[PDB]
């Protein structure tokens, strides 16, 4: 999801 | 000149993030897409709902209008994207063969036919009437952040967190350029101008960049605002003067002049970060949306 950030 | 943009309305619906904003090319609706599962249309100068639009079994990163504003394309962490008849709300076709989330997407100007950009490192490129992929390329090293086709579909550009921007031929599948400057941060989005001149391209250093495709060259840059971990959608907007609009970490949208890369606005409103920005087609209208603390659309208009 684009929504969750990159770790 | 200097923009005003001021909210005129909230767009209230969504129970999760929102991942995309995009306004009907006739002016009308606006769609959105969110973690929800769910697509919403509303009303491009009211904000008023419209509805909803359902089917995909996961969360939809991004949202994609056909020329004429009567079909949508959606795509999925279910590793699919969907075609759907909006008047009706009904999916026409499920398109199928990415290996890993579809993150990105978008219709040829002709609108026959859908790119679309995977985690699975692959654009691929299909045929809207029968649902069928027409080509796959291996475009990249890392997952593909933003794809777009040119005013004439004869190109598509490609971005990738592997730190480049390639240029393709939409006929023949093959790289016709790498745009890279002088570090190799992420590239976390990209888009053709609208005259196809230009390409504007987000990196996850806090910078915005516009290239002269052709020239291969590096124009302007564009800082401020705050983008190290989310892809955010950045925009031209050309209906007045001529800006670079985008979101950012700091939940704010940022305008700057595209001239002079001078911040013109930053619009206050949203309480988590804003991840999608889109111009309208014919009045200074943008529209704005955000993440899980917020879960919001808003509408600014300008002068």
């Amino acid at each position: 999801m684009r929504t969750e950030p990159r770790p | 000149v200097k923009p005003n943009y001021a909210l005129k309305f909230t767009l209230a619906g969504h129970t999760k993030a929102v991942s995309s904003v995009k306004f009907s090319p006739n002016g009308e609706w606006l769609a959105s897409s969110s973690a929800d599962k769910l697509i919403k249309i509303w009303g491009a100068y009211d904000g008023k709902f419209e509805k909803t639009i359902s089917g995909h079994k996961l969360g939809i990163s991004d949202v994609a209008w056909s020329s004429d504003s009567n079909l949508l394309v959606s795509a999925s962490d279910d590793k699919t994207l969907k075609i759907w008849d909006v008047s009706s709300g009904k999916c026409l076709k499920t398109l199928k063969g990415h290996s890993n989330y579809v993150f990105c997407c978008n219709f040829n100007p002709q609108s026959n036919l859908i790119v679309s950009g995977s985690f699975d490192e692959s654009v691929r490129i299909w045929d809207v009437k029968t649902g069928k992929c027409l080509k796959t390329l291996p475009a990249h090293s890392d997952p593909v952040s933003a794809v777009h086709f040119n005013r004439d579909g004869s190109l598509i550009v490609s971005s990738s967190y592997d730190g480049l921007c390639r240029i393709w031929d939409t006929a023949s599948g093959q790289c016709l350029k790498t745009l890279i400057d002088d570090d190799n941060p992420p590239v976390s989005f990209v888009k053709f101008s609208p005259n196809g001149k230009y390409i504007l391209a987000a990196t996850l250093d806090n910078t915005l960049k516009l290239w002269d495709y052709s020239k291969g060259k590096c124009l302007k840059t564009y800082t401020g605002h705050k983008n190290e971990k989310y892809c955010i959608f950045a925009n031209f907007s050309v209906t007045g003067g001529k800006w670079i609009v985008s979101g950012s970490e700091d939940n704010l949208v940022y305008i700057w002049n595209l001239q002079t890369k001078e911040i013109v606005q930053k619009l206050q409103g949203h309480t988590d970060v804003v991840i999608s920005t889109a111009c309208h087609p014919t009045e200074n209208i943008i529209a704005s949306a955000a993440l899980e603390n917020d879960k919001t659309i808003k509408l600014w208009k300008s002068d």
